Protein backbone atom coordinates (compact mmCIF):
# COMPACT_ATOMS: atom_id res chain seq x y z
CA UNK A 1 0.00 0.00 0.00
CA UNK A 2 0.74 3.40 0.27
CA UNK A 3 0.43 4.25 4.15
CA UNK A 4 2.77 6.53 6.00
CA UNK A 5 3.73 4.49 9.64
CA UNK A 6 3.69 6.58 13.16
CA UNK A 7 7.07 5.26 14.64
CA UNK A 8 5.99 5.57 18.05
CA UNK A 9 2.61 4.15 17.86
CA UNK A 10 2.90 0.43 18.93
CA UNK A 11 4.98 1.85 22.02
CA UNK A 12 2.65 4.51 22.80
CA UNK A 13 -0.38 2.03 22.90
CA UNK A 14 1.50 -0.53 24.67
CA UNK A 15 2.27 2.63 27.70
CA UNK A 16 -1.33 3.50 27.56
CA UNK A 17 -2.03 -0.21 27.93
CA UNK A 18 0.25 -0.14 31.30
CA UNK A 19 -1.74 2.83 32.80
CA UNK A 20 -4.62 1.48 32.33
CA UNK A 21 -3.38 -1.68 34.44
CA UNK A 22 -1.83 0.46 36.89
CA UNK A 23 -5.26 2.09 37.86
CA UNK A 24 -7.12 -1.23 37.28
CA UNK A 25 -9.14 -0.08 34.47
CA UNK A 26 -11.11 -2.49 32.47
CA UNK A 27 -9.09 -5.44 33.37
CA UNK A 28 -11.28 -8.22 33.05
CA UNK A 29 -9.09 -11.66 34.57
CA UNK A 30 -7.37 -12.51 37.87
CA UNK A 31 -4.33 -14.73 37.55
CA UNK A 32 -3.48 -16.93 40.46
CA UNK A 33 -0.21 -17.85 41.39
CA UNK A 34 0.38 -19.72 44.59
CA UNK A 35 -1.22 -16.97 47.42
CA UNK A 36 -0.74 -14.21 44.97
CA UNK A 37 -3.07 -12.26 42.89
CA UNK A 38 -2.59 -10.49 39.59
CA UNK A 39 -4.97 -8.49 37.45
CA UNK A 40 -4.26 -7.72 33.85
CA UNK A 41 -6.24 -7.52 30.35
CA UNK A 42 -7.05 -11.22 28.84
CA UNK A 43 -5.73 -9.47 25.44
CA UNK A 44 -2.57 -8.37 26.44
CA UNK A 45 -1.53 -11.69 28.17
CA UNK A 46 -2.75 -13.13 25.21
CA UNK A 47 -0.63 -10.86 22.21
CA UNK A 48 2.36 -12.11 24.91
CA UNK A 49 1.89 -15.65 25.69
CA UNK A 50 1.61 -19.07 23.91
CA UNK A 51 -0.03 -20.31 27.08
CA UNK A 52 -2.26 -17.75 27.79
CA UNK A 53 -3.77 -17.03 23.72
CA UNK A 54 -4.47 -20.87 23.65
CA UNK A 55 -6.21 -20.60 27.15
CA UNK A 56 -8.20 -17.41 26.05
CA UNK A 57 -9.02 -18.92 22.70
CA UNK A 58 -11.05 -21.81 24.41
CA UNK A 59 -14.69 -21.81 24.34
CA UNK A 60 -15.30 -22.14 27.97
CA UNK A 61 -11.66 -21.32 29.79
CA UNK A 62 -12.57 -17.79 27.66
CA UNK A 63 -15.49 -16.73 29.74
CA UNK A 64 -13.52 -17.50 32.94
CA UNK A 65 -12.53 -14.37 35.36
CA UNK A 66 -10.01 -16.86 37.21
CA UNK A 67 -7.00 -18.71 36.06
CA UNK A 68 -4.92 -20.71 38.38
CA UNK A 69 -1.61 -21.08 37.48
CA UNK A 70 0.67 -24.54 37.88
CA UNK A 71 2.05 -24.56 41.91
CA UNK A 72 5.73 -24.98 40.99
CA UNK A 73 5.24 -21.58 39.31
CA UNK A 74 7.27 -18.48 41.44
CA UNK A 75 5.20 -15.80 41.86
CA UNK A 76 7.87 -13.30 41.33
CA UNK A 77 9.16 -14.94 38.14
CA UNK A 78 5.32 -13.95 37.13
CA UNK A 79 5.53 -10.75 38.25
CA UNK A 80 8.55 -9.96 35.93
CA UNK A 81 7.09 -11.63 32.92
CA UNK A 82 3.67 -9.60 33.43
CA UNK A 83 5.87 -6.40 33.86
CA UNK A 84 7.75 -7.28 30.58
CA UNK A 85 4.21 -7.63 28.75
CA UNK A 86 3.15 -4.24 29.15
CA UNK A 87 6.51 -2.52 29.10
CA UNK A 88 9.01 -4.35 26.90
CA UNK A 89 11.55 -3.90 29.75
CA UNK A 90 12.50 -7.24 31.56
CA UNK A 91 14.09 -7.13 35.16
CA UNK A 92 16.40 -9.78 34.74
CA UNK A 93 18.92 -10.67 37.94
CA UNK A 94 21.09 -13.53 38.98
CA UNK A 95 18.64 -14.21 41.95
CA UNK A 96 15.88 -14.49 39.80
CA UNK A 97 16.73 -16.10 36.09
CA UNK A 98 15.93 -19.20 36.87
CA UNK A 99 12.74 -18.91 38.21
CA UNK A 100 12.24 -16.22 35.29
CA UNK A 101 13.20 -18.75 32.61
CA UNK A 102 10.92 -21.24 33.86
CA UNK A 103 7.62 -19.03 34.22
CA UNK A 104 8.34 -18.23 30.92
CA UNK A 105 8.63 -21.46 29.36
CA UNK A 106 5.54 -22.31 30.64
CA UNK A 107 3.64 -19.39 30.14
CA UNK A 108 5.43 -19.75 25.82
CA UNK A 109 7.18 -16.26 26.16
CA UNK A 110 10.10 -17.58 23.53
CA UNK A 111 11.90 -14.27 23.32
CA UNK A 112 12.30 -14.25 26.67
CA UNK A 113 13.43 -17.92 26.79
CA UNK A 114 15.93 -17.12 24.60
CA UNK A 115 17.44 -14.25 25.93
CA UNK A 116 17.49 -16.42 29.62
CA UNK A 117 19.19 -18.90 27.81
CA UNK A 118 22.15 -16.70 26.46
CA UNK A 119 22.70 -14.77 29.91
CA UNK A 120 22.90 -18.31 31.66
CA UNK A 121 25.05 -19.69 28.55
CA UNK A 122 27.60 -16.45 29.61
CA UNK A 123 27.85 -16.92 33.43
CA UNK A 124 29.13 -21.04 33.07
CA UNK B 1 5.97 9.32 10.79
CA UNK B 2 7.80 7.56 7.99
CA UNK B 3 7.50 5.78 4.43
CA UNK B 4 7.03 2.14 5.95
CA UNK C 1 16.47 0.29 36.59
CA UNK C 2 19.10 -2.67 35.05
CA UNK C 3 16.11 -3.96 32.95
CA UNK C 4 17.24 -5.33 29.45
CA UNK C 5 14.46 -4.43 26.56
CA UNK C 6 13.12 -6.23 24.01
CA UNK C 7 12.96 -3.56 20.46
CA UNK C 8 10.47 -5.51 18.92
CA UNK C 9 7.89 -5.89 21.69
CA UNK C 10 5.30 -3.47 21.86
CA UNK C 11 5.09 -4.17 17.60
CA UNK C 12 4.26 -8.00 18.17
CA UNK C 13 1.86 -6.88 21.05
CA UNK C 14 -0.25 -5.03 18.56
CA UNK C 15 0.01 -6.79 15.64
CA UNK C 16 -1.24 -9.82 17.73
CA UNK C 17 -4.18 -7.72 19.11
CA UNK C 18 -4.96 -6.99 15.31
CA UNK C 19 -5.05 -10.84 14.59
CA UNK C 20 -7.16 -11.11 17.56
CA UNK C 21 -9.56 -8.30 15.84
CA UNK C 22 -9.31 -10.10 12.38
CA UNK C 23 -10.83 -13.10 13.71
CA UNK C 24 -13.31 -11.23 15.78
CA UNK C 25 -11.17 -12.92 19.32
CA UNK C 26 -12.74 -10.91 22.59
CA UNK C 27 -13.70 -8.03 20.29
CA UNK C 28 -16.33 -6.33 23.76
CA UNK C 29 -17.45 -3.44 21.28
CA UNK C 30 -19.20 -2.10 18.64
CA UNK C 31 -18.67 1.03 17.09
CA UNK C 32 -21.55 2.61 14.97
CA UNK C 33 -20.94 4.80 12.14
CA UNK C 34 -24.33 5.50 10.71
CA UNK C 35 -24.93 2.46 8.71
CA UNK C 36 -21.56 0.65 9.14
CA UNK C 37 -20.65 -1.29 12.25
CA UNK C 38 -16.82 -1.78 13.94
CA UNK C 39 -15.80 -4.68 16.06
CA UNK C 40 -13.39 -3.75 18.28
CA UNK C 41 -11.08 -4.11 21.91
CA UNK C 42 -12.13 -1.18 24.05
CA UNK C 43 -8.58 -1.21 25.66
CA UNK C 44 -6.95 -0.83 21.97
CA UNK C 45 -9.66 2.01 21.64
CA UNK C 46 -9.11 3.76 24.67
CA UNK C 47 -5.00 3.39 24.19
CA UNK C 48 -5.13 5.22 20.68
CA UNK C 49 -8.19 8.04 21.45
CA UNK C 50 -9.07 10.61 23.54
CA UNK C 51 -12.70 10.28 23.02
CA UNK C 52 -12.98 6.59 23.97
CA UNK C 53 -10.84 6.95 26.82
CA UNK C 54 -13.07 9.66 28.29
CA UNK C 55 -15.90 7.03 26.70
CA UNK C 56 -14.60 3.77 28.45
CA UNK C 57 -13.75 5.52 31.65
CA UNK C 58 -17.29 6.80 32.51
CA UNK C 59 -18.95 4.87 35.23
CA UNK C 60 -22.30 3.87 32.97
CA UNK C 61 -20.92 4.10 29.96
CA UNK C 62 -17.95 1.30 30.49
CA UNK C 63 -20.23 -1.35 30.59
CA UNK C 64 -22.19 -0.47 26.79
CA UNK C 65 -21.37 -2.81 23.72
CA UNK C 66 -22.36 -0.48 21.62
CA UNK C 67 -21.46 2.84 20.92
CA UNK C 68 -22.87 5.38 18.49
CA UNK C 69 -20.69 8.18 16.83
CA UNK C 70 -21.91 11.58 15.80
CA UNK C 71 -23.82 11.32 12.37
CA UNK C 72 -21.11 13.57 10.76
CA UNK C 73 -18.74 11.00 11.15
CA UNK C 74 -17.64 9.62 7.85
CA UNK C 75 -17.44 5.53 8.08
CA UNK C 76 -14.64 5.23 5.57
CA UNK C 77 -12.65 8.03 7.37
CA UNK C 78 -13.42 5.97 10.91
CA UNK C 79 -12.33 2.55 9.42
CA UNK C 80 -8.81 4.20 7.97
CA UNK C 81 -8.47 5.08 11.60
CA UNK C 82 -9.74 1.68 13.03
CA UNK C 83 -6.62 -0.16 10.87
CA UNK C 84 -3.79 2.61 12.09
CA UNK C 85 -4.67 1.99 15.74
CA UNK C 86 -4.29 -1.32 15.32
CA UNK C 87 -1.15 -1.42 12.49
CA UNK C 88 0.74 2.15 13.15
CA UNK C 89 -0.16 2.80 9.39
CA UNK C 90 -2.79 5.54 7.72
CA UNK C 91 -3.48 5.31 4.38
CA UNK C 92 -3.88 8.66 3.68
CA UNK C 93 -4.83 9.83 0.36
CA UNK C 94 -5.87 13.08 -1.54
CA UNK C 95 -9.59 11.70 -1.87
CA UNK C 96 -9.93 10.44 2.02
CA UNK C 97 -7.62 12.91 3.79
CA UNK C 98 -10.24 15.59 4.84
CA UNK C 99 -12.36 12.71 6.01
CA UNK C 100 -9.65 11.30 7.99
CA UNK C 101 -8.93 14.53 9.71
CA UNK C 102 -12.17 15.43 10.89
CA UNK C 103 -12.70 11.45 12.02
CA UNK C 104 -9.22 12.40 14.31
CA UNK C 105 -10.58 15.41 15.46
CA UNK C 106 -13.44 14.26 16.62
CA UNK C 107 -11.33 10.97 18.02
CA UNK C 108 -8.86 13.09 19.61
CA UNK C 109 -5.98 11.22 17.68
CA UNK C 110 -3.55 14.29 17.79
CA UNK C 111 -0.56 12.51 15.93
CA UNK C 112 -2.65 12.10 13.21
CA UNK C 113 -4.26 15.43 13.01
CA UNK C 114 -1.06 16.98 12.95
CA UNK C 115 0.10 14.85 9.79
CA UNK C 116 -3.20 15.59 8.20
CA UNK C 117 -2.55 18.98 9.16
CA UNK C 118 1.12 19.07 7.25
CA UNK C 119 -0.19 16.93 4.25
CA UNK C 120 -2.32 19.41 3.63
CA UNK C 121 -0.05 22.52 4.14
CA UNK C 122 2.04 20.89 1.29
CA UNK C 123 -0.60 20.63 -1.06
CA UNK C 124 -2.30 24.57 -1.11
CA UNK D 1 17.73 -7.44 23.31
CA UNK D 2 18.89 -3.77 24.11
CA UNK D 3 20.06 -1.75 26.85
CA UNK D 4 17.51 0.82 27.14
O1 LIG E 1 6.31 -16.62 22.46
C1 LIG E 1 5.14 -16.48 22.13
C2 LIG E 1 4.30 -15.22 22.24
C3 LIG E 1 2.98 -15.63 21.66
C4 LIG E 1 1.79 -14.93 21.48
C5 LIG E 1 0.70 -15.59 20.90
N1 LIG E 1 -0.39 -14.76 20.57
C6 LIG E 1 -1.10 -14.72 19.41
N2 LIG E 1 -0.61 -15.39 18.36
C7 LIG E 1 -1.29 -15.29 17.23
CL1 LIG E 1 -0.59 -16.14 15.88
N3 LIG E 1 -2.40 -14.62 16.96
C8 LIG E 1 -2.89 -13.94 18.00
C9 LIG E 1 -2.28 -13.95 19.25
BR1 LIG E 1 -3.02 -12.94 20.66
C10 LIG E 1 0.82 -16.91 20.47
C11 LIG E 1 2.01 -17.61 20.66
C12 LIG E 1 3.07 -16.96 21.27
N4 LIG E 1 4.35 -17.44 21.57
O1 LIG F 1 -4.16 11.72 20.88
C1 LIG F 1 -4.47 11.07 21.87
C2 LIG F 1 -4.31 9.57 22.06
C3 LIG F 1 -4.82 9.35 23.46
C4 LIG F 1 -4.94 8.21 24.24
C5 LIG F 1 -5.45 8.31 25.54
N1 LIG F 1 -5.35 7.14 26.31
C6 LIG F 1 -4.91 7.01 27.59
N2 LIG F 1 -4.28 8.06 28.15
C7 LIG F 1 -3.81 7.89 29.37
CL1 LIG F 1 -2.98 9.27 30.03
N3 LIG F 1 -3.85 6.83 30.15
C8 LIG F 1 -4.46 5.77 29.60
C9 LIG F 1 -4.99 5.80 28.33
BR1 LIG F 1 -5.81 4.26 27.62
C10 LIG F 1 -5.78 9.56 26.06
C11 LIG F 1 -5.67 10.71 25.29
C12 LIG F 1 -5.20 10.59 23.98
N4 LIG F 1 -5.00 11.58 23.02
CL1 LIG G 1 8.62 -13.10 24.61
CL1 LIG H 1 -2.61 9.52 16.99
Amino acid sequence: DSCIQFTRHASDVLLNLNRLRSRDILTDVVIVVSREQFRAHKTVLMACSGLFYSIFTDQLKCNLSVINLDPEINPEGFCILLDFMYTSRLNLREGNIMAVMATAMYLQMEHVVDTCRKFIKASE
Amino acid sequence: WVIP
